């Protein structure tokens, strides 16, 4: 009874949290192309700086 | 012209509705979970049963 | 009864996006700092053009 009501506890927080994850894989992109970004402006300030 | 800011502002109204509605009745629904049953029996509606 | 169910049923779900409130907060804070920025280089941009 314990485990079942745990469960259907879980059930709301687990179907409105796995709606979530489009809109995340969205900012996932963008912060890797940022990231990305981050490098590139790195690596160009170091050649430029030796 | 992601203009998300406005997604984002109705999400953020929702959420901080909900807080504001946890603060409001968090004790009175933590009262009710553990003896929500009861209210499927009336006490007249016992005898009828 | 039908009341109370469904108000045990939304109420984890308020429990759940409650916190989100927070990060949300920095979420549009950065959103809208962002936008401030492309709105500039949209005006910026129409600047020059002439």
């Amino acid at each position: 009874w314990q485990s079942a009501r745990e469960l259907l506890r879980d059930w709301p927080s687990q179907r409105h949290l796995a709606d979530r994850v489009q809109p995340l894989r969205m900012r996932l992109s963008e912060l890797e192309q940022r990231l990305n970004n981050q490098q590139n402006a790195e690596r160009l300030l170091s050649e430029f700086c030796k | 012209l992601i203009d998300r800011v406005e997604e984002v502002r109705e999400e953020m109204d929702e959420a901080q509705e909900a807080a504001r509605f946890l603060q409001q009745h968090g004790s009175a629904l933590t009262k009710l979970e553990p003896m929500v049953a009861v209210l499927q029996s009336d006490p007249q509606q016992h005898e009828q049963l």
